[PDB]
């Protein structure tokens, strides 16, 4: 939704959108199908051996 | 088994069963302030 | 407050807003006695189950599992970065596993550098194949699933929860047994530091790509659940037209619900087996569960394959409404969907009805947790105030505040609960002929005595028949001991609790003294006796 | 190869396994056994036996490529005076020549003639109630009458006073099968 | 000097039960003349191995021709010549098991040496006369070359 | 050579003198030296191959060859190509090579079986024994009627036609020449085997019974009967098969009954399956349900006794009562049903075999509510009259 430019809808019992359609939107916007990406170390500079998941969400401090 | 057998033999060591109740621990004469430190205080001190 | 995960593990501490208390003694002798009694290396191991309780936390556990995987080939710069964080390091670089084309060490070499002392142990991995044990390749592991360490050098095996955690006879447990508790503390700290740095280099994530499966196995799941659903509808129609024959011992209704439960359990088990067969071996779920850090093989099944049937009070969800679980269903139907079986997975999402059923299950678990904690607190208080008075006097017997003797020795053995260890006894269970062939030490077989003993030893044994009389007397004594063991254990169990692990002391003595048992023995049986 | 007689002796030195060891057909090479042609008698009789078994186990296409070397091995094993090697040479002397193993083994073996005669007369005097083949179990009754002739009749030890309950419930579930077919 | 064993071998099968680990694979070999059975882990990533390949083998104690029997520390600054100057694959580890097909009456005719190369296995089953050189808990190498 | 040939002569004479009841006992101790060395195996194969070339007794000799070859197969021999070399199939080199490769693989290859079909379906077929060898048909049994392992079905008609040619056609060997063959039953055999293969593929229970009627109509065929037998064996021997019962798996158990009724030669294999199922103990079930399942297995085995496999049935009862003693209720139930199904006249051997089981273990317990007909009293009277 951030790459698309719209507010995402997360209604529970919709059953009209699914992870396959979301991966299709990811492929449309050019990023990886399963949302993993390549991260780079801040100390050494070498790439992380494993792919790393990343992205926005909503957090709250208590 | 050391602790388990120790619990059971301390239960049965008085020649009879010992349910973990005031109704037993008041009957064994094992210290008036032990009895007071149990859930009933005033009656066991007051009888002592 | 800043502290260690190895201390959180016995503390039941998990950093979600849990605060600790910190007392400081004022008196110097109280400070000294706290230092010398309640200190973490001095009380690594609990008495109640003679097991280590410090353990290794989940992240470092999964990281060290991926580090002790067989195919680890580590660059010289990374090994250079790693071997400062060993506190007990000698200061010399070890030989790389790979020298040509490039200098590359290995994780087993690094862990051998980590382990202090010289300890001999064999452990089994969580995915270790018992048929691989039974057949060939028992000393050449195809999957490196046999944890073997010798002389402080980790030979083979993928370490896991069963080898490094709170399990009895674990590596840290036998380390605390053999060398110093402070040395074992440094071993824990070194493990944490270097495994954290290797995890920092490696990286470990979880993602939808790890949680998703393939369409062919998805179709397998749909075919399996469709077969199960049509089968249970057939059973329901059988009960409707009353061809159902009731099992003796229960009513027709109980027989029918037993049939439904059996069918659903079999279907769910087949679904989980199919998924765990197809987890594709690059799943971080699989990797971490194999490390034993968290989760379970069934948890992969709920998150990936299907949630399954949820049970309230040990049965299906009852008819809260007028003979119906919900008004969304018809009256008098016994479908698994209408009664509480979930046909979907967490990835697939849930209908609101089965979401309500999962809420039923979660509320049932939470109320159980609350009443469990409250009642076990009251019961523990009752037990404490019951037996706040029992202690052992200097004559090694048990007396109360009334000084009445209850036990002549502590636990009728006078042996410490931290010191006692699991042991397997070979005297009980084998046949009389096997016992004779394993414990006789027959002196007539001259070739056997030439192979086992030296020439002076065999000539002295054959010359002195009094030695043979002592061996025969010992054999009669151990036969009587076998009779005594069969009396005391009518059950066919050879596991016992014993203060010493004599097989481990044999192994340690052998690898210390460098016996090389291919050569014949140099010790007399009369000296042994 | 170099010192191929001792090489084959080392490969077939395991005398605890009296069958043909595996992968010998793969290990055999044309030039290697061309050297075994002239170093054949030096190596042991058991090694000769295992080599003959390996040459028999060799694939038919290789045999078709190099028929002649098998002829040389056959005549060498026939010249050998070991009775077992001689019998093996007799049995496989027709293996590359035709394709089937030799069936006319009646030459120079009076023990074979005597045993064949007594076994033929023994099966002739006891051929009645011939116990049935698994292949005759596989094939049906018509081919059984064609091949094995008449079948062994069943032998009855009692009288069946009534039709069994298992057959009764079988008929009842056959009727239920008709019912489930007609729904 | 220091050669415990030396032979020719042929990769005939590689990891036929499965492909478990990605950057390492196990290979099966049988000696051309000594009837030695070999199963060895090898790094495919840096040392590619094809099926049916012919290669040459030395297990030795020390790298140098002088037979110095070095302690075994990684010292890349040493300039004493060794077999590794001309060799192409060298692997080092600890031997942990030596067993034999022996009973109480007769000795071992088949000797089996299980060696752990740090994180890599090699099992060598063969003849006792050639495998008397191996003794338990010793520093051994692999000395792989691949021959055309 | 002389000692081995003489021992082979004595053992073969003993086997031929005894027969089937001798066949289940002395064949391991004959196979242990005729399979000890493969050179001795080849010499014996040559001898009894000449014996099978002799026409009289050739069927029994070829059966001995089949079971010796089977025993060599689980012992570790790779003599399938050698058996083909003894057979006439080695006359055709391509056929011999393809059949030997397929037998060494122990599975079925679609390309190889198209090659076999193409050298078959021809105007000049080979002598039928290369497809009449039972190990090759065992490979078909393993590959075709498995509950799983679905084939690609591109050459499904080729597989079914190969089974039909293996189990249907006949020939007349006039001076080792075939001039008269029959091909009218292979079409019906193909239809039946194809129907059973579709049943194994769709593997589903109401439609399973509705096609079980036609399945019995196919069970009238013997190859169909034992293919269904081994398919039922695999399906039941699959663990946790007993999670739903109406009459303790009546469909498969009635398939067992119909197989035993239609073909008397399948009784040893049916008995082996039944005794394996009785010996296997299934956990996670009610004790009373397991008791009734064992009772229903005894009902099927008494059905075998009624069809006439009475001496081995009573023998297995005596053996299982002597060692690994099962339930007295099961023994009493078996005895009561056997006395229900038997009637005079009586064979003395059958009476002797059924005696000690009848006069031990609570005859008064067996007598519960007979009243009209006294089973054990009349059995006592008939036994005392006979002996
Ligand atoms: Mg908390």
């Amino acid at each position: 939704s951030a790459n698309k430019g719209e507010i995402g809808d997360a209604t529970p019992f919709n059953d009209a959108v699914n992870v396959q359609k979301i991966s299709n939107l990811l492929s449309d916007y050019g990023y990886h199908l399963r949302g993993n990406e390549v991260l780079y170390n801040g100390f050494t500079g070498r790439k992380i051996t494993s792919q790393i998941f990343i992205g926005p969400t909503y957090y709250q401090r208590l | 088994y050391r602790h388990l057998a120790l619990l059971c033999d301390t239960m049965t060591c008085r020649g009879h069963l010992m349910a973990i109740t005031r109704h037993g621990v008041n009957r064994q004469d094992t210290g008036p302030l032990m009895k007071c430190s149990f859930e009933e205080t005033v009656d066991v001190l007051m009888e002592a | 407050f800043r502290l260690n995960l190895s201390v959180t593990t016995p503390y039941n501490a998990d950093f979600d807003g849990d605060e600790m208390n910190l007392h400081l003694p004022q008196s110097l002798e109280t400070r000294a006695e706290i230092q010398e009694l309640a200190m973490v290396p001095r009380m690594i191991v609990t008495p109640q189950s003679n097991r280590p309780v410090m353990g290794i936390v989940q992240d470092t556990l999964t990281a060290v599992r991926k580090f002790t995987k067989r195919d680890v080939f580590l660059e010289r710069g990374e090994v250079m970065n790693l071997l400062m964080f060993l506190s007990t390091w000698d200061g010399k670089v070890p030989q790389p596993a790979i020298l040509k084309p490039r200098p590359l060490w290995t994780g087993k070499q690094i862990f051998s550098l980590i382990i202090p002392g010289h300890i001999n142990c064999i452990r089994t991995h969580s995915t270790h194949p018992d048929d691989e044990d039974s057949g060939p390749y028992k000393h050449i592991s195809p999957g490196d699933t046999k944890v073997v360490v010798e002389n402080g050098e980790l030979i083979m095996g993928i370490l896991c929860k069963k080898s490094l955690g709170t399990s009895a006879g674990s590596l840290v447990h036998i380390s605390y047994l053999e060398m110093g508790h402070d040395i074992t503390r440094l071993f824990y700290s070194n493990i944490q530091t270097v495994i954290n740095n290797w995890l920092l280099i490696e990286g470990h994530t979880i993602g939808i790509g790890d949680s998703i499966a393939d369409s062919k196995t998805y179709q397998d799941i749909q075919n399996t659940i469709k077969k199960a659903k049509q089968d249970v509808i057939e059973v329901i129609e059988k009960a409707h037209n009353n061809e159902l024959e009731p099992t003796p011992g229960n009513t027709l209704r109980q027989t029918f619900e037993n049939q439904v439960n059996r069918i659903l359990n079999d279907a769910r088990d087949k679904t989980g087996s199919s998924a765990q067969k197809s987890l594709s071996e690059y799943n971080n779920f699989k990797s971490m569960v194999v490390s034993g850090a968290k989760g379970s093989k069934i948890n992969i099944s709920q998150v990936i394959a299907v949630v399954g049937q949820q049970n309230v009070e040990g049965k299906r969800i009852p008819f809260g409404f007028k003979h119906r679980t919900l008004p969304h269903f018809i009256k008098d139907d016994y479908g698994p969907e209408s009664r509480g079986f979930v046909e979907n997975s967490y990835l697939a999402g849930l209908t609101p009805t089965e979401f309500f059923f999962h809420a039923m299950g979660g509320r049932e678990g939470l109320i159980d947790t609350a009443v469990k904690t409250a009642e076990t607190g009251y019961i523990q208080r009752r037990l404490i105030k019951s037996m706040e008075s029992v202690m052992v006097k200097y004559d090694a017997t048990v007396r109360n505040s009334i000084n009445q003797v209850v036990q002549l020795r502590y636990g009728e053995d006078g042996l410490a609960g931290e010191s006692v260890e699991f042991q397997n006894l070979a005297t009980l269970k084998p046949s009389n002929k096997a016992f004779e062939k394993k414990f006789r030490f027959d002196y007539t077989n001259e070739r056997a005595l030439r192979r086992t003993l030296q020439e002076d030893l065999v000539k002295d044994v054959l010359s002195n028949a009094h030695i043979q009389n002592e061996l025969e007397r010992e054999f009669e004594r151990m036969r009587e001991d076998r009779e005594v063991l069969r009396v005391i254990f009518p059950t066919g169990d050879s596991k016992v609790v014993l203060p010493c692990n004599l097989l481990r002391m044999i192994w340690n003595a052998q690898k210390i003294f460098h016996i090389n048992p291919r050569l014949p023995s140099d010790l007399h049986p009369i000296k042994v006796v | 190869e170099s010192d191929t007689g001792l090489w084959l002796h080392n490969k077939l030195g395991a005398t605890d396994e009296l069958w043909a060891p595996p992968s010998i057909a793969s290990l055999l090479t044309a030039a290697v056994i061309d050297n075994i042609r002239l170093c054949f008698h030096g190596l042991s009789s058991a090694v000769k036996l295992k080599l003959l078994l390996g040459t028999l186990h060799l694939p038919r296409r290789t045999v078709d490529e190099m028929k002649g070397a098998l002829m040389e091995i056959i005549q060498l094993a026939s010249l050998d005076s070991d009775p077992w090697v001689l019998m093996v040479a007799d049995i496989l002397k027709s293996f590359p020549d035709t394709g089937s193993l030799n069936l006319e083994l009646e030459e120079q073996n009076p023990n074979v003639q005597d045993i064949l005669g007594e076994l033929r007369e023994k099966v002739g005097e006891c051929e009645a109630s011939a116990m049935l083949p698994l292949e005759c179990q596989y094939l049906n009754k018509n081919a059984l009458t064609t091949l094995a002739g008449p079948l062994t009749p069943p032998v009855k030890h009692f009288q069946l006073k009534r039709k069994p309950k298992s057959a009764t419930l079988r008929a009842e579930l056959l009727q239920k099968s008709t019912e489930t077919a007609q729904q | 000097a220091g050669i415990l064993f030396e032979d020719i071998f042929d990769v005939k099968d590689i990891d036929p039960e499965g492909k478990k680990f990605d950057r390492v694979s196990r290979l099966h070999c049988e000696s051309e003349s000594f009837k030695m059975d070999l199963i060895l882990d090898v790094n495919i990533q840096i040392y590619p191995v094809d099926l049916g390949d012919k290669f040459r083998l030395v297990i030795a104690s020390t790298l140098y021709e002088d037979g110095t029997l070095d302690d075994g520390e990684y010292n890349p600054t040493d300039d004493r010549p060794s077999r590794a100057d001309q060799f192409e694959y060298v692997m080092y580890g600890k031997v942990y098991r030596i067993e034999g097909d022996e009973t109480s009456t007769e000795a071992a005719t088949r000797l089996s040496a299980y060696v752990s190369y740090g994180g890599l296995l090699m099992r060598l089953q063969g003849d006792a006369n050639n495998l008397h050189g191996f003794e338990v808990d010793s520093r051994v190498y692999l000395l792989m070359k691949k021959l055309a | 050579l002389e000692v081995f040939s003489r021992v082979l002569r004595t053992s073969l004479a003993t086997i031929l003198d005894g027969g089937e009841e001798n066949l289940e006992k002395n064949l391991p101790e004959f196979a242990k030296m005729v399979c000890h060395g493969e050179h001795t195996y080849l010499f014996a194969q040559a001898m009894m191959s000449v014996l099978a070339q002799e026409e009289q007794g050739g069927s029994a000799v070829r059966r001995i060859a089949q079971e010796v070859q089977r025993f060599a197969q689980e012992k570790g021999h790779d003599a399938s190509q050698i058996t083909l070399a003894l057979g006439t199939a080695a006359s055709y080199p391509r056929a011999c090579q393809a059949l030997g490769a397929m037998l060494s693989k122990g599975a079925l290859n679609p390309a190889d079986i198209t090659v076999l079909f193409k050298m078959f379906t021809s105007m000049d077929p080979p002598p039928v024994e290369l497809i009449r060898v039972p190990a090759f048909l065992d490979l078909f049994m393993q590959s075709l009627f498995k509950p799983g392992a679905r084939i690609n079905q591109d050459h499904k008609h080729k597989y079914i036609h190969i089974l039909a040619y293996a189990a249907s056609v006949v020939e007349t060997w006039k001076k080792n020449k075939r001039v008269s063959i029959n091909k009218d039953e292979l079409k019906s055999t193909s239809k039946a085997v194809e129907t059973v293969h579709n049943l194994c593929c769709n593997e589903n229970a109401s439609e399973l019974v509705a096609e079980l009627s036609t399945l019995y109509q196919c069970i009238r065929f013997p190859v169909v009967a034992m293919g269904v037998l081994k398919w039922v064996d695999w399906t039941v021997s699959e663990p946790r098969y007993f999670q739903l019962q109406t009459d303790h798996t009546p469909v498969h158990l009635a398939l067992l009954d119909e197989i035993s009724t239609c073909h008397q030669l399948l009784h040893p294999q049916v008995l082996q399956l039944l005794v394996k199922l009785f010996e296997t103990e299934h956990s996670q079930l009610d004790v009373m349900e397991q008791l009734e399942l064992k009772k229903t297995l005894l009902d099927r085995m008494v059905h075998l006794l009624s069809r006439g496999y009475v001496l081995p049935v009573v023998s297995y009862i005596r053996k299982c009562l002597e060692k690994l003693d099962t339930d007295i209720s099961l023994i009493r139930y078996f005895v009561t049903e056997v006395l229900d199904v038997i009637a005079p006249p009586y064979t003395s051997d059958f009476v002797q075999l059924f005696l000690p089981i009848l006069e031990n273990d609570s005859i008064a317990g067996t007598i519960k509510t007979e009243g009209e007909h006294d089973p054990v009293t009349e059995f006592i009277a008939h036994c005392k009259s006979n002996f």
